[PDB]
């Protein structure tokens, strides 16, 4: 559900406490929608794309 | 060697430290020095002796 | 998304602690001046010719976390 909290406690070989989050939701549009991002890598690798 | 890697740690059940968790990976080597398995799964620790 | 085996039934061979044993030792330090494991630019090659990089490496000189693996114990065959 919208505004969950989400918390771990952690270990002292990452400092201990805990780990927290936040979360909240968002229902449909009628039309689904999805996010892309693209990036392309120049002289990595052998230039083949 | 043999080399395993994640992001999670966490210690045993005796309180040494150890355990790790989620997803992470490991390679094994084989066939007397030829043969290197690779993967990133999930353990899943045996409860016996 | 995988398939595989499983080994053996739930008891594992007797493992020990015994750095002890394991804690000798055989100094060798890396050297970049005799190339001792540095990767190579992962993009182009060059020749004949000397240039700068920035990339990942480790300090000169270092010690390192140098270990060993040997056998169990054994009696006769
Ligand atoms: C690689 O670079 C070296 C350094 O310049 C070249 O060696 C020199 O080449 C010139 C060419 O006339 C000579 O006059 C110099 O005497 C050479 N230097 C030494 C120390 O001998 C070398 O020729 C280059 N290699 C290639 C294949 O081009």
């Amino acid at each position: 559900e919208d505004g969950d909290y989400y918390r771990k406690q952690l270990s002292p070989l990452e400092g201990g406490g805990w780990l927290v989050a936040s979360g909240s939701t968002v229902a449909m549009t009628e039309q689904l929608q999805m996010g892309f991002g693209i990036t392309v890598q120049y002289g990595t690798d052998t230039n083949s794309v | 060697p043999a080399f395993m890697l994640g992001s999670s740690v966490g210690n045993f059940s005796d309180g040494k430290m150890g355990r790790f968790f989620n997803h992470t990976l490991v390679l094994l080597p084989d066939g007397c020095g030829t043969l290197l398995r690779a993967f990133y799964c999930i353990l899943e620790p045996r409860s016996g002796n | 998304v995988d398939v595989g085996p499983d080994s053996v039934k739930s008891a594992c061979i007797e493992v020990d602690i015994q750095q002890t044993f394991f804690d000798k030792t055989w100094p060798r330090p890396i050297d970049v001046s005799k190339a001792d494991g540095i990767i190579y630019p992962q993009g182009r090659t060059y020749s004949n010719i000397t240039i700068t990089y920035q990339g990942l490496f480790p300090y000169q000189g270092d010690h390192g976390d140098m270990y060993v693996y040997s056998a169990g114990h054994a009696t006769g065959t």
